[PDB]
């Protein structure tokens, strides 16, 4: 036995599907650590978790371990280089991450198949010996700033911070995770506190070996990789730092029964409330939380949102246990809103509990329990592949959690039925127990008290003992029952034998004037389960602002006339999703195979002989008027996203023009458009999984004869099926597109480098000089230079067109013009010193990208589809561009960088977008020429050609 | 929603008499009934609430009470300073109704 | 000392607009909910509205759902109920009352204002 381990877990329940092999052990330092060998992995992946949260930051420094996190990557004392860390898995076709929960700070990286002991080597070091750097102190503070500065005018986290405001104030419950520049530079040292000092006194009293959970994925043996691991974190200091635990509660009495009247930003109107319960993370071997939470989210017949539907008042309902921290949790149960239901709000939480005593009077159902263990272990056998990146970071924060023999079955499988836990968490949810909030602009102007961190106004209100009352007296609801039998979980498994013709590939096997059948049948994961994707063509669904609003409220009201029926389907693992286009409607199906049809048949029926209520139309036509002015509270860098696909997309409408044509959308003209919609389609299909080749074309001529008996669909003819074009930019063109952002301060842009039309030799040049900038684009513009955190550079695929794009969120003006191109001048020098042991290094990386196998159904089904839409159906496209990539020398990507991207280029064609903020208007950077201002889009595709459509195969 | 009726549209009794007036339901309401009475020209005072509970301040003969759909207002000992109209409330969070009010006419 | 003060009641043509205000004294309106029931000369009494301060502004009646609009004001502790849409079925006596601390309550009325609609 070796001394550096504890104890070997060699046992690990294991899905019966999950061909990988573990292996979990505990080191005599403490550190929890499980190892995966997977063999035929592309990408070796490791985890940690450091079980120390933003609750332990010191109360003068708020959001010192999130300050931590981003401190580990600028260098250890044995890779001191600053992007060392960073850019070796650059070159090894890796990525890594992290984040600072309340109880974790949870680090992960992937690498090459190949070379996993070099990047854990330096991914160990974080935790032995961190240089902290002043020099990297000073700036990346700035990149801290700037993670809040994108987040503070966001709804999601203001409501998630006003949450903290309202409790105890001196519980750490209340304390500020993300922390801005002012708690981490401009605070401490207007106080005299060294901050780096500090980050030393919190790294070497908190990161210690007993609070620390490692997971490695490789292809090197399990013996191979426990000798790696305890080689690299064996050493790693213990110091027996105590569980922090917090079992007292934030909310006690002095804030109970209160309301909260909040202001958002966006026009959104929700309900919120909230019943704090006890830590409930022991008890998961029957996990009462869930068992409540399945049947107040429940959302089939009877169920308690299906009933708030016929009142008008709310849209949507979430309702189950919330991980608090270690000592407390909460139950939570949000619902949307109506225009109507702001107004009746106290009736809402009344039918509410009118819910709960349903519960508590037929008392606990077995039946349920067991249920959700049939549900649970099925759908835990048939477990998709997970990603190496995600499966360890995952895996990491719940090893803390679990012994390492049911790490796997512990979010899953529920074991022992304890109607006396589930009575107790039932217990405690009464009126008088509860709290409320109402999330509405209906408030502004009557809010009384700020909160400090986003400036977020809102109101306190004690609830009248009379309301109370009158909820502690909640007689029963005759709408409100049980949820009769799930009659979607899947019986049979099945996997279908592999046919003798089956095909690598999809192949084309039904070519018809209204359909065209992508079929491929699962020859690589064998689960009982299939993706049946649709995309219906029609012209009318994209005509004018008007019909692509019916185009979206036809099927908004389409997915609420099915929510009772399909809530069922999804307990069992069989989604479905259906969403307007520019060039129709899109319908996917995926999940378990046996019972599909059903719910594939269903969905086309009412597809073609839907009713509407004027009731939910004028409901779902407010919700989506708001959606429509809510994107002006969107961030700037995804305003100069937006606006750059309206300038090269041949037509495109805006959410102010949709907004405005909104007005037009009346229930006769709504009525009238469905048989016009329905009129002609054309049916591009993939239908790919555990079907059969007769199957896939018996459930084609399924939606083909219930639309031709039901709609009286007719074929459709192939000169209308017209694809949009990007424009075609003239040479040596810079055009700039500027408009402000009415909420944010900071600036967007998106510089878009078009190159020309793709082809494997025009693909490859990009994707390889993209790989190369790749790391330093992110290392000068925000580590070095501290521009923002939002920092991306990479290829832009758009209708058959591409370019090298530049992505900044940023509070300084779009200077960052002047960087971007500075920046490239630092990249060219650094092609032509670029040795060439050092230039194939990114070869080998983009390669091991771009033949990544994909590991789950769903992801192979995507990229598929990817090839359908874009009408290019290159399926081996993995396989014939990386032989070409291989075949590119370093002087074929200077001469593709001076004549297509450099700014004295022949050939360049640049377009920049500029999201200015509300008040604006030592590298050296190049000369730029004047640019020609875009002042109306219209106009401005008028003048310029549009690029042809790539030419099938 | 839910609609009150009445017991007796008007009465007559005398200066020691039992009065009992009854409002009846049409669905079923736990207790969240009230009682008034209101002397002509002024505001109603309440006099019962949660259909059973006694107000502060109301004199103890009146007494309410309640058998699934029915309440009834017991005032033991009608007296010159009880007689007026009273009528009953219903109190959910549905529209609140009334009854159509009892006139209790004393007789001396 | 907790009374409740009705205004603003006088005379109005048929489709005419009035505004009443129940001035509240003693305690502030979101501590419990505030009821509008009106009286016509005649009849009995009938409920028109009401109002929880808080917040779940607005619960009317089948009656004048539609025709009337009820507010309130917290930092004037005042209730408010415009009127629109006025027929000569609305003519009566408009009493103005909190809601006791229970499930049915209205313990504290006011004088209430008369509402006349005709030429």
């Amino acid at each position: 036995n070796n001394p550096a381990i504890k104890r070997i877990g060699n046992h690990i329940t294991k899905s019966p599907e999950d061909k990988r092999e573990y292996r979990g052990l505990e080191l005599a330092n403490g550190i929890k650590v499980l190892l995966i060998s997977d063999p035929t992995t592309d990408k070796s992946s490791a985890a940690l978790d450091v079980h120390i949260g933003s609750l332990s930051d010191p109360p003068n420094i708020a959001g010192l371990s999130h300050f931590l996190e981003h401190m580990l990557f600028l260098g250890t004392k044995k890779y001191p280089k600053e992007n060392e860390y960073s850019q070796f898995l650059s070159e090894h076709a890796g990525s890594s991450n992290a984040f600072t929960s309340g109880e974790h700070t949870n680090y992960y990286f992937d690498v090459s198949h190949e070379h996993l002991e070099g990047a854990l080597d330096r991914f160990a070091q974080f935790f032995l010996s961190p240089l902290f750097d002043e020099s990297a102190k000073d700036r990346e503070v700035n990149a801290v700033d700037s993670e809040h500065e994108k987040n503070v005018m966001n709804d999601a986290w203001r409501l998630f911070q006003l949450e903290k405001a309202t409790g105890n104030p001196k519980h750490p419950f209340s304390k500020f995770g993300t922390g801005n520049k002012y708690t981490l530079e401009t605070r401490p040292n207007q106080e005299g506190i060294d901050v780096r000092q500090e980050l030393l006194k919190f790294h070497s009293a908190y990161y210690s070996s007993n609070l620390m959970a490692v997971v490695v994925l490789g292809r090197e043996s399990l013996d191979d990789l426990t000798n790696l691991v305890v080689k690299l974190f064996s050493e790693v200091e213990n110091k027996n730092v105590p569980l922090p635990e917090f079992p007292e509660h934030p909310f006690q009495e002095e804030h109970l029964k209160q309301l909260y009247k909040i202001v958002p930003i966006k026009d959104i109107r929700n309900l919120y409330v909230t019943f704090p319960i006890p830590d409930l993370q022991k008890y998961y071997k029957s996990n009462p939380g869930h068992y409540l939470g399945h049947l107040i989210g429940h959302e089939g017949p009877g169920s308690l949102l299906s009933e708030l539907k016929s009142k008008g008042w709310v849209n949507t309902l979430v309702g189950g246990q919330k991980e608090g921290a270690r000592g407390f949790m909460f139950f939570i149960i949000n619902v949307d809103l109506t225009e109507e239901g702001l107004l009746h709000v106290e009736d809402i939480i009344l039918h509410m509990f009118q819910y709960i005593q349903k519960l508590r009077a037929e008392g606990p159902q077995e039946w349920v329990f067991q249920e959700l263990k049939d549900l649970n272990a099925v759908a835990f056998r048939f477990k998709d592949k997970e990603r190496p990146r995600g499966y360890t970071s995952k895996i990491a924060g719940i090893l803390h959690y679990y012994p390492l023999e049911e790490v796997l079955t512990a979010e899953y499988l529920l074991e022992e039925f304890r109607p006396d836990l589930i009575e107790m968490v039932l217990d405690k949810l009464r009126p008088e127990n509860v709290r409320v909030a109402i999330v509405s602009k209906s408030f502004e102007g009557k809010t009384d008290r700020t909160e400090e961190w986003y400036g977020t106004q809102y109101k306190q209100e004690a609830i009248p003992d009379e309301v109370i009352k009158k909820w502690q007296n909640a007689d029963l609801n005759g709408k409100f029952k049980l949820p009769t039998k799930n009659e979607f979980i899947p019986t049979n498994f099945e996997i279908l034998p592999l046919e003798k013709e089956a095909t690598p590939y999809p192949a084309l096997i039904k070519d018809t004037a209204m359909s065209k059948l992508w079929f491929k049948q699962d020859d690589k994961f064998f689960l009982p389960k299939a993706n049946l994707n649709f995309e219906f063509f029609s012209p009318f669904a994209y005509v004018d602002p008007l019909h692509s609003n019916m185009a979206y409220l036809y099927l908004e009201l389409l997915k609420d006339s099915l929510n009772e029926y399909a809530y069922a389907a999804e307990l069992a693992g069989l989604s479905y999703d259906l969403q307007n286009t520019i060039y129709g409607m899109y319908l996917s199906v995926k999940g378990y195979n046996d019972k599909q049809p059903i719910l594939l048949k269903k969905i086309i029926e009412k597809m073609a002989t839907f009713e509407i209520d004027e009731k939910r139309f004028e409901i779902i036509k407010e919700a989506y008027m708001r959606s429509l002015n809510n994107f002006r509270a969107e961030q700037p860098h995804q305003h100069a996203m937006y606006y750059l696909r309206l300038l090269m997309t041949e037509v495109a409408w805006t959410k102010d023009e949709l907004k405005e044509a909104l007005d037009d959308v009346t229930l006769p003209r709504l009525k009238a458009f469905i048989p016009q919609l329905l009129s002609r389609l054309h049916i591009e299909a993939l239908l790919h999984g555990n079907i059969t080749k007769q199957a896939a074309l018996g459930i084609m001529q399924m939606v083909e004869d219930t639309l031709i008996e039901h709609a009286h669909t007719k074929p459709l003819l192939p000169s209308q099926l017209v694809r949009y074009r990007e424009v075609q930019l003239p040479d040596r063109g810079w055009f700039v597109y500027q408009q402000r952002n009415e909420v944010h301060n900071n600036s967007g842009i998106e510089i878009y480098y078009q190159t020309d039309m793709q082809s494997t030799s025009e693909n490859m040049f990009l994707e390889l000089f993209a790989q190369i900038i790749s790391e330093p684009a992110f290392n000068t513009l925000r580590t070095k230079e501290q521009l923002g955190y939002i920092v991306f550079s990479g290829p832009r695929r758009a209708n058959g067109i591409q370019g090298l794009r530049f992505i900044i969120q940023s509070e300084k003006p779009p200077y960052l013009e002047s960087r971007v191109e500075a920046f490239l001048i630092t990249m060219e020098k650094s092609i032509e010193d670029m040795t060439e042991e050092a230039f194939q290094k990114h070869i080998q990386a983009l390669a091991i990208r771009r033949l990544d196998k994909p590991k789950k159904l769903s992801a192979e089904s995507a990229k598929y589809w990817g090839e359908i839409i874009s009408q290019q159906y290159n399926f081996d496209r993995d396989n014939t561009e990386v032989a070409y990539l291989k075949t590119l020398t370093k002087e074929d990507i200077i001469k593709f960088y001076k004549e297509m991207l450099a700014v004295d280029a022949p050939r360049r064609h640049k377009v920049s977008v500029h999201v200015l903020a509300r008040e604006m208007d030592l590298s050296q950077a190049p000369a730029l020429p004047q640019p020609e201002v875009i002042q109306n889009m219209t106009e401005f595709k008028r003048g310029l050609p549009l690029f042809p459509l790539v030419k099938p195969h | 929603d839910i609609q009150m009726t009445q017991s007796p549209s008007s009465l007559s009794a005398s200066v020691g008499d039992r009065v009992t007036i009854t409002c009846r339901a049409s669905q079923s309401v736990s207790s969240a009934v009230a009682w008034y009475q209101q002397k002509p020209g002024k505001a109603p005072k309440l006099l019962i609430y949660s259909a059973s509970s006694l107000y502060s301040g109301v004199p103890s003969r009146f007494s309410g009470s309640r058998s699934g759909t029915d309440f009834t207002l017991t005032i033991s000992s009608l007296q010159p300073e009880d007689f007026a109209t009273y009528y009953c409330q219903q109190s959910y969070f549905n529209p609140i109704t009334f009854g159509q009010g009892t006139k209790v006419e004393i007789k001396r | 000392e907790v009374q409740l003060v009705e205004s603003g009641g006088g005379l109005v043509q048929p489709g005419g607009s009035l505004r009443l205000s129940c001035a509240a004294s003693g305690f502030n309106i979101s501590s419990s909910s505030i009821h509008w029931v009106r009286q016509a000369p005649g009849k009995g009494l009938e409920w028109v509205a009401s109002i929880y301060s808080y917040s779940g502004s607005t619960y009317y009646a089948d009656s004048v759902k539609g025709r009337f609009t009820i507010s309130a004001d917290t930092s004037k502790n005042t209730a408010y109920l415009q009127m629109n849409s006025l027929r000569a079925e609305d003519t009566a006596v408009y009493y103005c009352a909190r809601h006791y601390s229970a499930v049915a309550g209205l313990d504290y009325w006011g004088q209430g204002t008369l509402v006349t609609v005709f030429n």
